[PDB]
């Protein structure tokens, strides 16, 4: 018999970005080549598959810092990262295929389908 | 608010 | 000229309260009289300006246990801790008064809001 | 997906 209230996941979503951008209570660096992103586990994992196999991970969960695989491009995390806090996802022409790459690496269906879809229809 |  | 994923807000939520539900990174404790509940600083800071205001203070950010005013109902905070992690409120008519009561400590807005309303109606 |  509960009532909903429909904003309140979005809402709930725009403060853990905002406290992101002022670095508040981020407990995780994602080290991506020769860039770094910080962020809160918990997010990551709600959002990435990769992402809750690593902090669900009895040694993984207490690192302050994650390498991804050097073949991982920072802007395409970068995208991906700004995805996970707002749903929005900036999906270019000159970097749809480093998003799909870094989505199927991060193991984030929903983006990789969409990639999928846009790549087909200019093919 | 609304009844899901 | 981003997509949006309409669910991604949703489906992060959903997660958030899995981790929760498995004890997963939860990082407080909140006390309310003689009863526990653990739950995610990041989750409470963005529905609570209690919270938002507590978690950004310099020394009561550092606290793995928080102790509300001792006139707290433990229901009430149970089912507003609830909607936090759910966007549902389990809203009846033997618990409407204290979750009010808690929603107006907690400085949870929209769910003081919807109290008013459902108060009002029954007057 | 949606545009926004
Ligand atoms: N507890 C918990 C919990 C925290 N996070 N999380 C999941 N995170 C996840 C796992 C796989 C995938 C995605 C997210 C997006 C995607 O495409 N795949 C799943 C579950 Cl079943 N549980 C949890
Ligand atoms: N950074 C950050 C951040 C984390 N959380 N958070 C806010 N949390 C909040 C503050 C006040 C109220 C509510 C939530 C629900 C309500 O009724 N009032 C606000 C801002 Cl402006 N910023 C942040
Ligand atoms: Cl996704
Ligand atoms: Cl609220």
């Amino acid at each position: 018999s509960c009532i909903q209230f429909t904003r309140h996941a979005s809402d709930v979503l725009l403060n853990l970005n905002r406290l992101r951008s002022r670095d508040i209570l981020t407990d995780v660096v994602i080290v991506v080549s020769r860039e770094q992103f910080r962020a809160h586990k918990t997010v990551l994992m709600a959002c990435s598959g990769l992402f809750y196999s690593i902090f669900t991970d009895q040694l993984k969960c207490n690192l302050s810092v994650i390498n991804l695989d050097p073949e991982i491009n920072p802007e395409g995390f970068c995208i991906l990262l700004d995805f996970m806090y707002t749903s929005r996802l900036n999906l270019r022409e000159g970097n749809i295929m480093a998003v799909m790459a870094t989505a199927m690496y991060l193991q984030m269906e929903h983006v990789v389908d969409t990639c999928r879809k846009f790549i087909k229809a200019s093919e | 608010w609304v009844i899901p």
